[PDB]
């Protein structure tokens, strides 16, 4: 109970700034994209139960995934290991940190031009490195794929790296990132995708999304939800004691 | 504070060699000062009662 | 050989 | 009227659904597009799987995956709405087992057999025979627990009808998977004599002939099968891969009884199969077998077996575990053995060989 009281005191001191732009349905919006993220994760695990994912996630596809520190970044898939359920993805960017030094915790809806321009109008690029991304962390798979070989880029062939840079630049210019037809994997995949689309339609039906400062209005709500979840997790009491023979 | 550790090599599981290492287990633990099941046995004491 | 080359080109 | 057309369509039993009067379906859908059975039939016609050609009729009046979003959605809606329709259940079951959906089709086949029992108690066996065939195929594919029940069902079907080659080929498949080939040769020879045109029938006939005795024309039997495919669907691609694997297997089998042309030819066939499939685990398995046995190479066989096991397998797992354990690397060997045990796809071979449990125990001990 000492830790519970400490966490209660910590959450009591959290500052809030309520603006009419994001005061109507902010909590419902938070519940909605948390449900959307859960459904996407469930789809991701259920999509790795069949070897057909190799043809879907073949080498060279551009995919957006969330790092362990919640930052969404783009990369190119190179190899897929089904035994470990892990993939090695060639990244070429930096985490999209907030100006004050925070990560963006919202959901990136594909094929949403206005939403994308409001929340992610700008991005940054840097050098490339190899990363072992768990398959769970994958957020969205883009239809556009890098057809050029990656071993040449590893060997740093001049023409290969120049073409890779040109493709990266023309991808970073236009930000559409439409869906890759992915329902063909199976019936469970189709059902989870239908649930995801239903949740997305419901979250789009809300009028609290029009504010361009959603990155500056849901951070307190997100922190409150995280603290409440942590407290509820710590709330376990498996002991069934007597205190009657004392 | 040292002991042998025996190593195996092969699918049949035959011991191939041994090395002297450190053991992570007080040192002289008997029935008078320890509650661990790995403490020493006093065979001069009654084993049933 | 051509066979070994093709095999290596198909895998790692 | 709507009622008369609905009753006529529900009562018009078809030996095969592809022989239905497609212009009649067009007329009925134009008249009553709202009927759930009408939209089910329209989705069946629109499906690439059927023999119908909607575009020609109207003019006269690469990834892995086969199911269609519209057809699945429409059939799900109709099965949620109706709960009682012989034709709807039959179409849904056909789409299920054609889309390689056996487990998901079991409750729907149970509902269909309940409806056919309702009709029997309220009697053309043309639909009952088709539903029994569907259930027997589901038992044969999904389940070695229901194999005996499916075999008994096949025996009853053959005794009562003796006019369907599908039951004969299913019994032949059951006999092949149980290593009971003696009846398989007779059944396959009889079927081939009945119709020496089915490419798959010739494939199994040559397979059974090659497994013992005659190997001369067993290789050439698959030639008319591989050459006559000319297919572009996923099913066609995997059937070509299976035929190539079968011909390579029987080819090395005949080569079993200095010479290296046979090994080279089997290698080329397996390489072509792997190229046209890119996920065909038995191809990698056979390549690793050849590399380990004849070419006396280590790294190539290890890589082929590793790919085969990652995609899928007792022999590949044993080879990889033996390779790790001799380094020694007990963590990786423990991982491979634990994956093999937890897979539950090799429980038959784990009742006689005890190396996986010993490997896991040794890795814990280390």
């Amino acid at each position: 109970e000492k830790q519970i009281k400490v966490l209660q005191e910590e959450l009591q001191t959290i500052e809030y700034k309520s603006c009419e732009i994001c005061d109507n349905d902010i909590e419902k919006f938070l519940e909605l994209m948390l449900a959307y993220k859960e459904a996407t994760v469930n789809l991701m695990q259920e999509m790795v139960k069949s070897p057909s994912i190799l043809h879907i996630l073949k080498e060279g596809r551009l995919v957006a995934f969330r790092d362990p520190n919640d930052c969404l970044k783009l990369g190119f898939v190179f190899k897929v290991s089904l035994k470990d359920a892990v993939c090695v993805i060639m990244t070429f960017t930096k985490p999209y940190k907030l100006p004050n030094g925070e990560p963006n915790h919202l959901i990136y809806f594909p094929k949403a031009d206005g939403y994308r321009r409001r929340n992610f109008p700008k991005f940054q690029k840097t050098d490339f490195y190899m990363e072992e991304v768990p398959v769970t962390a994958i957020e969205v798979i883009t239809k556009r794929k890098f057809a050029a070989p990656l071993g040449k880029v590893i060997k740093k062939d001049v023409a290969a790296l120049n073409e890779f840079n040109a493709e990266t630049n023309n991808i970073l210019d236009g930000k559409t990132l439409k869906e890759a037809n992915i329902e063909k994997q199976g019936l469970k995949i189709h059902q989870i995708l239908l649930d995801r689309t239903n949740i997305r339609d419901e979250i789009f039906k809300l009028k609290s999304i029009k504010c361009p400062n959603l990155s500056q209005h849901i951070v307190p709500k997100f922190k409150a939800h995280v603290i409440k979840k942590k407290i509820e997790e710590l709330y376990h009491l498996m002991s069934d004691q007597n205190l009657s023979l004392l | 504070r040292t002991s042998y550790q025996f190593k195996r090599t092969g699918l049949e599981g035959k011991i191939s060699g041994y090395k002297e290492e450190v053991d992570l287990k007080v040192a002289n633990a008997n029935a008078s000062n320890s509650l661990s099941i790995t403490r020493s046995i006093n065979h001069n004491q009654n084993s049933v009662r | 050989n051509a066979d070994d080359a093709e095999i290596d080109e198909l895998l790692p | 009227s709507l009622l008369a057309w609905q009753k006529y369509f529900e009562w018009t039993d078809y030996e095969d659904l592809d022989n239905m009067d497609a212009p009649l379906i067009i007329k009925y859908f134009k008249k009553f597009p709202k009927d759930p059975l009408a939209m089910i039939l329209y989705s069946w016609l629109s499906s690439k799987l059927s023999k119908y050609d909607i575009k020609s009729l109207e003019s006269a009046n690469i990834e892995i995956g086969l199911l269609e979003e519209e057809v699945v959605t429409v059939l799900t809606e109709n099965i949620v709405k109706c709960k009682n329709n012989i034709l709807a259940h039959r179409i849904l079951c056909q789409y299920y087992l054609l889309t390689k959906e056996y487990e998901a089709a079991l409750p729907y086949i149970k509902n269909g057999i309940s409806l056919i029992a309702y009709n029997i108690k309220d009697h053309l066996p043309l639909t009952k025979r088709e539903f029994s065939l569907d259930l027997a195929t589901v038992y044969t594919y999904v389940d070695p627990k229901d194999h005996n029940a499916a075999l008994k069902l096949y025996d009853n079907i053959l005794s009562g009808d003796f006019s369907n080659i599908q039951a004969k080929m299913g019994k032949g498949i059951i006999f092949i998977e149980r290593k009971n080939w003696k009846d398989a040769m007779t059944l396959l020879t009889q079927v081939h004599e009945q119709s020496p045109n089915n490419l798959e029938v010739l494939s199994e006939l040559s397979w059974s002939k090659a497994h013992m005795g005659y190997m001369d024309e067993a290789l050439a039997g698959l030639d008319t099968v591989i050459k006559g495919i000319k297919g572009m669907d996923l099913r066609s691609i995997d059937f070509r891969a299976l035929n190539l694997w079968r011909q390579a297997k029987v080819y090395i089998m005949k080569h079993a009884s200095a010479k290296q042309e046979n090994v080279k030819c089997a290698f080329k066939l397996l390489i072509q199969s792997i190229k046209i499939l890119d996920t065909f685990a038995p191809g990698f398995s056979t390549l690793g077998d050849i590399y380990c046995h004849y070419y006396k190479d280590h790294l190539r066989a290890f890589k082929c077996y590793f790919k085969a096991f990652d995609l899928d397998d007792y022999t590949a797992a044993k080879y990889i575990t033996e390779t790790y354990a001799s380094k020694p690397n007990w963590q990786a060997a423990s991982s491979i053995a634990s994956r093999l045990i937890k897979g539950e796809k090799a429980k038959a071979e784990l009742r006689s060989n005890n190396w996986p449990f010993r490997v896991v125990g040794i890795a814990h001990l280390e």
